[PDB]
RNA sequence: ACCCCUAUACCUUCUGCAUAAUGAAUUAACUAGAAAUAACUUUGCAAGGAGAGCCAAAGCUAAGACCCCCGAAACCAGACGA
RNA sequence: CCGAGCCUGGUGAUAGCUGGUUGUCCAAGAUGAAUCUUAGUUCAACUUUAAAUUUGCCCACAGAACCCAAAUCCCCUUGUAAAUUUAACUGUUAGUCCAAAGAGGAACAGCUCUUUGGACACUAGGAAAAAACCUUGUAGAGAGAGUAAAAAAUUUAACA
RNA sequence: ACCUCGGAGCAGAACCCAACCUCCGAGCAGUACAUGCUAAGACUUCACCAGUCAAAGCGAACCUUUGAUCCAAUAACUUGACCAACGGAACAAGUUACCCUAGGGAUAACAGCGCAAUCCUAUUCUAGAGUCCAUAUCAACAAUAGGGUUUACG
């Protein structure tokens, strides 16, 4: 199945957004737009929110 | 289902035999209908009831004068089974203001300016 | 039919508009009736007598 | 043994018949599949509903149908037609009513 | 709309067909030592067919057999007239380039 | 609700209404859309935008809320920096 | 009862009157031809 | 019910049982061409358009073609896709041969005929040329539909045309400030002897373009008329205003249009100079104002509407306090 | 007076009751619509009203109008009873 | 009068259930959703009152899809006078039969469902008596008159 | 067995239309991570709740179905459990002929009344049997009438 995970900005901002990734898949690192920084930055998976 | 009925146009195309039978000339057709309600609107569809109310034929056997124009004719076609239509005949022309109060509608359909 | 549909188009527009103007005037003229001092004072007559 | 089938109707269809005055953004017709195609000044949503892109009068017409070449299935369907055949579809247009603005005198410098 | 004169103006499925003595199904077998020659003759015969308006269904090939190899090709044909068949096969006979094998065998 | 309280004889307010609805003085009731904080991960951006909005109530819903609250909640409040100060009154309203 | 029935369904009296009024009326071939020369 | 079609239903002529024997659209482009043809064809149903609507010379040409074919170098350049064309020579040849027809198309598209002659058309037979001398070294030409600034059009232009009298007129089809239909003339030379223009009769002196600021883009027309025999004719807007329609009505007997050339003029500081220095009036400034956005009649209870509903109908953004 | 002609008690409950559904022998007496929020109407005063508090972007104050009767089997507390 | 005594009190228990609910007269007034819900209720629709101002219904032409009939929708005119909105609001809201298109049942049911329309729950005349078929409605008095619907029809086997 | 949602027919042509009605399907996945933010005007499953579409604008770039509130958890952004009886009691089954009350003919059984599938009777046809022989007698497939005695149905 898929799991909802919290991608946290690697830009130091407190910004986080939730994505969906397969449980068997590797931990996620993704470019995403950081509103506070106003620039695309890396986000790293921190913790699993739930299993869906 | 029961619905409004669309009357085919050929129904309202008079033939020479009809012209002879009823005494109306297709050229120079009559201007005004005299319409009387001779049938109840009860047990008839609400749309026929509404058409009768529009035409002002709530009272039966009370003649009403209407224009012989296509829209009035469309309504009259809708409710033709509840009414009697006869042309309004004016042997002395339409009444003048002087004799507007001395007219009478003869049962033949003639508005005579003397009574 | 005496007139064709195109001939009848609009021949009664003026009269119909005036009739609806009359209806609108009646509808918008609705308002409480006047009140007269005479009506109020005439009630004193309930105790009118002969002296 | 037959379950389901209790879904209600979607209340789809034309919302503005021909001649109806339509303001920008008004939905003209909602359809499940492309019964009516967007014409001039008529947009299409995700769900294939037709909405007016300008303020005007709605008109329905029949026009030759030439699909987007990237529409592979439609292109193949056309490829299988005989030489004289031309596909047709019903299109919805909004005939814009007002001009898109006027020049006004502001200051007599 | 159904009641309008323009009813059915958009129908096309009737314009799409998805599915006097005349031949049956004709198979032309071309076994040739040359891939190039076999392909060229297949193209030539197909061009003759589609120029003469002959219904051609398939132009496949048989699997190779080794016992050097001979490449095999098939041409499917349907629809011939009396004189048309004569002209067709006489042209085929006269236009065979070099050491190729024709056939007018039938299906199955 | 309680039309006559047992201690004062007054009409009571349904505090469940006060916890959920804002009354604009003119007579309008504002509310949040139900589910605006629920399972946002499976809602499209348009649906989320619709859900994040402050929404007016029906006439009958407003009448119900008016009945369920007392006149204290239907007064003019001159708060310092009320975000709804401008919305507390209607303008250019014909009938 | 359904529109189609195994028995002949009873008509509305109005329909029955309509049928009676629109019954076929044969022509009278003048004076009785057999009695004629 | 079914009303029969009011004409030949499309795809009816070719409707045959011999579909397999019928040739098909092997390609998309041929279907596109056929569809465009049908779209152009008139139809009995409602359509989008209803609502949104010598021999020796030929022999010489063939011989020239054969000569170009014979030139092998030309074939090498063609097959190496390196050959080119003389643009000036092509321009001159097109002007002589069929340039008048294209210029008539351009005039019709720009609406000169409908606004100058109420739809009465003609053909610019004479390859007229106008150019406004910019500085001293160069002169910006005035083609059919060019774009020239009033700064460059400040001074009268140099006119050249291979012909033999002529009356040249300049009008501004849309510069009028009071009446929508009238127009202003800038300069009118009459009874031109042959080609030389300095000897023309200057009836109305020259004016530069004056398109008001923010009033869009104005189209200025150079008309040239063949003149059989001279006729005596006749900085104020009241006398620069007139209608070319009735003007040329008064002279069509001995005058006939034979040349045209028009251009688009925008605002420019020279326009301010024109409005102040010599027109001696305040310059008007125009702004393109769009109609106010439509909003449905405001309801007492905007059910399900966002809080912005009230802002859609409030006029003043500043807080108000009523009696307080 | 009757004879003539016309006329299928009442209430309630029902789609529909002469109904062979309910209730009623009959007389007298007794026996069943209580009130707010907001409106509307009529006064008073009016950017203010109100005899503190409350309301107020014509409001506020006062009045007028509007919310039934009988009936379980029960439950619990405390007595009284072998 | 014991599957849990009796009395008093809580207690005017509670009852979506049954019954009852008292002067005169006039007027308007009739068949979806959710619900531990279908014996009830809330919202809608309908309905009543008052108010505002301005179009409302009827409605021809034009118009509304391919796949694979009856009609409907929409609205210039026209006949008409109503409609919308604002304020306040109860009650009715899981009906009957008839005609018609269907489904289920057995091309049974005074059977059960959906749809269009009519009538009944409202007056009168008729079809024998008669909710639902037909005629007909707006109210009173008359010891006048013209009408509407409105009454079943049929009798039949020789043979060259 | 079913209870929520959706597709097709009933329901042919705007919308809408039931069922113990005839069939089918779903409780998500794939994708990307602007699949962002805002906002005119609209649609709407006949209420509400909820659910849809969307110009313009800003910002990056150059997507195709399920469930409320409260309550919890998280600094917050956000997230969860069931609520599938799928408008959702936070947590409660069997049984009563020992039963009780309030009612219900709006709802069963006997009975009455409809209906006549079933049942019964009579004719038509002769297949046919009847040693042959249709019709002394009997009788198949059927057809047409009648009855209201069974079993059922309302
Ligand atoms: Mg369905
Ligand atoms: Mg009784
Ligand atoms: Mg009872
Ligand atoms: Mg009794
Ligand atoms: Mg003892
Ligand atoms: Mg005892
Ligand atoms: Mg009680
Ligand atoms: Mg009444
Ligand atoms: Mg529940
Ligand atoms: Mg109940
Ligand atoms: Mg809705
Ligand atoms: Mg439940
Ligand atoms: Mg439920
Ligand atoms: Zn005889």
């Amino acid at each position: 199945k898929n799991i909802l995970v919290r991608m946290v900005s690697e830009a130091g901002t407190g910004f986080c957004f939730n994505t969906k990734r397969n449980r068997l898949r590797e931990k996620l690192t993704l470019l995403h737009y950081d509103p506070v920084v106003k620039q695309r930055v890396l986000f790293v998976e921190k913790k699993k929110i739930r299993s869906l | 289902k029961f619905t409004r009925s669309r009357i085919p146009e050929k129904v309202f195309q008079a033939s020479p035999e009809d012209h002879e039978k009823y005494g109306g000339d297709p050229q120079n057709p009559h201007k005004l209908h005299i319409v009387t309600r001779i049938k109840s609107t009860r047990r008839r569809p609400y749309w026929e009831k509404d058409i009768i109310k529009m035409l002002g034929l709530e009272k039966a056997h009370t003649p009403q004068v209407h224009k012989n124009i296509p829209s009035v004719n469309a309504k009259l076609k809708v409710v033709k089974h509840l009414i009697r239509i006869k042309p309004l005949k004016l042997p002395q022309g339409l009444p003048a203001e002087e004799n507007m109060s001395n007219t009478c509608l003869k049962s033949t359909g003639e508005l005579v300016v003397q009574w | 039919p005496y007139m064709t549909r195109e001939q009848e188009r609009g021949h009664a527009a003026v009269r119909r508009r005036e009739a609806f103007e009359a209806i609108k005037a009646a509808a918008t003229s609705k308002f409480p009736p006047h009140r007269f001092i005479a009506d109020q004072l005439d009630h004193l007559n309930v105790t009118k007598k002969w002296s | 043994k037959n379950l389901g089938g209790k879904s209600s109707g979607r209340r789809q269809g034309i919302k503005k018949m021909e001649g109806h005055y339509v303001h920008a953004g008004n939905i003209i017709a909602t359809q499940r599949h492309f019964r009516w195609h967007p014409g001039a000044h008529v947009g299409v949503g995700k769900n294939k509903c037709l909405y007016a892109l300008e303020e005007g009068i709605v008109r329905y017409t029949k026009e030759v149908y030439v699909p987007h070449p990237r529409n592979t299935e439609a292109v193949d369907l056309i490829t299988r037609l005989p030489k004289g055949a031309v596909l047709y579809k019903t299109f919805v247009h909004v005939v814009p009513a007002k001009p898109e603005g006027t020049f006004k005198l502001v200051a007599m410098l | 709309y159904k009641t309008k004169p323009t009813h059915g103006i958009g129908k096309y499925k009737h314009l799409i067909k998805a599915e006097d003595y005349e031949y049956g199904v004709l198979n032309i077998h071309l076994t040739a030592y040359d891939m190039t020659l076999a392909e060229s003759y297949a193209q030539y015969v197909h061009n003759l067919c589609n120029s003469l308006s002959i219904k051609v269904e398939e132009s496949y090939a048989m699997p190779t057999k080794t016992i050097l190899t001979t490449h095999e090709r098939v041409v499917q044909i349907s629809g011939l007239s009396a004189t048309f068949a004569e002209i067709f096969l006489e042209i085929i006979q006269s236009s065979l380039p070099e050491g190729v094998r024709l056939s007018v065998k039938e299906h199955t | 609700l309680t039309y006559f309280s047992a201690r004062k004889g007054k009409r009571k307010t349904v505090k469940a209404v006060i916890d959920r609805f804002l009354r604009l003085h003119c007579g309008l009731w504002v509310r949040r859309k139900a589910g605006y904080k629920k399972k946002l991960w499976k809602k499209t951006p348009a649906r989320k935008k619709r859900l994040r909005e402050f929404v007016f109530c029906n006439k009958t819903q407003s009448k119900l809320l008016d009945k369920m609250t007392t006149s204290f909640w239907k007064r003019r409040n001159w708060y310092v920096d009320d975000p709804y100060q401008k919305y507390h009154d209607r303008t250019n309203l014909k009938v | 009862s359904k529109a189609v029935t195994r028995h002949r369904r009873v008509m509305h009296f109005q329909r029955q009157k309509l049928m009676a009024v629109t019954e076929y009326i044969p022509p009278k071939p003048a004076i009785h031809p057999s009695c004629l020369p | 019910r079914r009303t029969p079609p009011l004409g030949p239903m499309p795809n009816s002529d070719i409707d045959l049982s011999n579909l397999e024997r019928l040739e098909k659209y092997r390609s998309f482009d041929r279907y596109r061409r056929r569809a465009e043809q049908e779209a152009q064809a008139p139809h009995w149903w409602r359509t989008y358009r209803e609502y949104f609507g010598r021999t020796q010379q030929l022999l010489e040409r063939k011989q020239a073609i054969q000569e170009l074919r014979a030139n092998v170098e030309e074939e090498r350049a063609a097959r190496l896709r390196t050959a080119s064309v003389p643009l000036d020579a092509v321009r001159a040849e097109w002007e002589r041969t069929c340039g008048p027809y294209h210029k008539q198309r351009l005039a019709e598209y720009y609406g000169l005929y409908r606004d100058l002659f109420h739809g009465a058309t003609f053909v610019p037979r004479v390859p007229l040329h106008v150019a406004y001398a910019v500085g001293e070294d160069d002169l910006m030409p005035v083609y059919c539909g060019n774009e020239v600034t009033p700064t460059e059009a400040a001074q009268a232009p140099e006119v050249t045309y291979e012909a033999e009298l002529w009356t040249l007129l300049l009008t501004s089809l849309d510069g009028h400030l009071l009446e929508p239909d009238a127009e202003y003339l800038h300069w009118l030379l009459t009874n031109i002897p042959g080609n030389r223009v300095a000897e023309g009769q200057v009836t109305c002196p020259y004016l530069p373009p004056f398109p008001a600021r923010g009033s869009g883009i104005h189209r200025l027309a150079f008309l040239l008329f063949k003149q059989d025999q001279p006729i005596d004719f006749s900085y104020q807007l009241a006398q620069r205003t007139f209608r070319t329609f009735d003007f040329y009505k008064k002279h069509q007997e001995t005058m006939t249009p034979a040349g045209l050339s028009f251009f688009q003029c925008r605002w420019d500081d020279s326009v301010t100079y024109i409005f102040h220095q010599l027109l001696d009036m305040r310059e008007p400034v125009f702004e393109f104002v769009r109609p106010p956005p439509y909003h449905p009649k405001q309801k007492r209870f905007p059910h399900r509407q966002p809080l912005r509903y009230l802002d859609r109908y409030r006029d003043s953004h500043e807080p108000t306090y009523g009696i307080y």
